[PDB]
């Protein structure tokens, strides 16, 4: 059966 | 002057009726809120500011304050959720969502980077901005023949902040949201940008881990191919997207993964479940496993590519967790493929890595092994083969760790192995 499992780009970014 | 400021000015520049006074007191707060050593935004909220700047978004007439009061409204969203709460609590997100047309380039990207981060904060800012009505101003400004005439970090922070509306669950961003931002999504993803492509991958993975429902929806958008092309990449920033929304895209229906298939997806296997990340290889082995938990003919296509040595070798050697997917994917694929599929599986050598396996302290592993290799006994008890495969696990010394399993705590297991050593070994 097909399961589940269990770099990305921040959430939240501060301009400097 | 305006660096090295005290709250209680800023507030004092601000509380006069002096225009340009209320700008310098905002630049300074900016530039308080733009240092790199933890800015001061607890300071900030607590003398009353956020009202203030929400306001100063609104006039038009003066363009800098209002780039002024984006820019530490954008910082002050940036940080926990409860800063974020209060700048959406100062009426912040119909202010942004109105400047998102602005003329002036600068302020519109602030709005958009300020729009991103409120909707990074979780589901309900998410749809709040969504309900508020950003989508179409955000879609409007990407409205153009070739996106490489828009400004690079423009085109990045636009990208990102989609890829924010199309992310976190429970709930997932709304159907008709979603439907509005997958055009726009799928050019950004043929775009040349490294940025811009993971962003967009990333976005696209959101949208492919849930039900079939979105996975058909996505994959209606012919970005298959694109994510096939990209996940031979040789930046890991893309790569890793790529994999992701490949795994989620062939957790779906047997029709999806086959798509996914035919894209020529498996002929980057054999490096992906070699690469030196370990991530990589874990997640390559999940969706390996996801696959040969598909058709028969799915699973041939598997063998065919030349896998089943390279799954061998990852059960040989590998970190733990990916060796508990990979046992995951030989389990799936002698449970749904044919006796001779399940054969070539022992004549490339599965049996001394999974008997080797089995000494190990997590439960689930040795179960699904044990059922991995109850599967593979009747595939031979259809050939009449089983006392050649029986002398085979005893000879690599897994007989020895099937009949330690007889006790041990959890129940199943030792139930397995007894039903395996009175069945097989007499």
């Amino acid at each position: 059966k097909k399961r589940v499992l269990e770099k990305q780009p921040a959430r939240k970014r501060l301009n400097f | 002057g305006t660096v090295n400021w005290s709250v209680e000015d800023i507030v004092k520049g601000i509380n006069s009726n002096n225009l340009e006074s209320q700008l310098q007191a905002t630049q300074a707060a900016r530039k308080l809120l733009s240092r790199e050593k933890q800015p001061p935004i607890d300071n900030i909220i607590r003398a009353g500011l956020i009202p203030k700047f929400v306001s100063f978004l609104g006039k038009t007439d003066c363009s800098p304050i209002q780039f002024e009061s984006a820019w530490a409204l954008t910082n002050i969203a940036s940080g926990t959720s409860e800063q974020t709460k209060a700048v959406v609590d100062g009426g912040a997100i119909p202010a942004f969502i109105s400047l998102l047309a602005s003329p002036h380039a600068h302020i519109s990207e602030q709005a958009v980077w300020a729009l991103g981060n409120i909707a990074g904060d979780g589901s309900a800012f998410r749809d709040l901005v969504i309900k508020h009505g950003a989508i179409d101003p955000l879609l409007a400004l990407l409205a153009v023949p070739d996106l490489s005439t828009l400004a690079c970090g423009y085109l990045r922070n636009l990208t990102w902040t989609l890829s924010n509306l199309c992310r976190n669950k429970n709930p997932a961003p709304p159907l008709d949201a979603v439907e509005q931002i997958l055009p726009t999504l799928v050019r950004l993803l043929h775009h040349n940008d490294p940025e811009v492509l993971a962003d967009s991958c990333w976005a696209i993975s959101y949208l492919t881990d849930g039900p079939n429902e979105r996975i058909e929806m996505v994959v209606k958008k012919g970005v298959v191919p694109q994510l096939v092309k990209l996940l031979g990449a040789t930046e890991l920033p893309i790569v890793t997207p790529a994999l992701r929304a490949i795994g989620n895209i062939v957790t779906g229906t047997d029709e999806q993964t086959q798509k996914v298939i035919d894209a020529g997806a498996l002929a980057v296997f054999p490096s992906l479940l070699t690469n030196p990340k370990t991530n990589i290889q874990k997640e390559a082995t999940w969706t390996m496993s996801n696959i040969t938990a598909g058709r028969q003919d799915q699973i041939q296509q598997v063998v065919n590519h030349g896998l089943v040595p390279f799954l061998v070798g990852v059960l040989s050697k590998a970190d733990f967790k990916t060796q508990k997917e990979a046992a995951w994917a030989i389990t799936n694929y002698t449970s749904g493929g044919t006796v001779e599929q399940i054969v070539y599986l022992v004549h490339c050598g599965i049996i001394e890595p999974l008997m080797n396996l089995l000494s190990a302290k997590d439960t689930k592993i040795i179960q699904v092994i044990l059922d991995a290799i109850s599967n593979i006994f009747q595939a031979a008890e259809k050939l009449g083969e089983t006392e050649k495969l029986s002398i085979m696990i005893e000879e690599c010394g897994g007989l020895d760790k099937i009949e330690a399993l007889q006790r041990h705590e959890n129940e199943s297991v030792y139930k397995a192995s007894l039903n395996l050593i009175e069945k097989y070994f007499s």
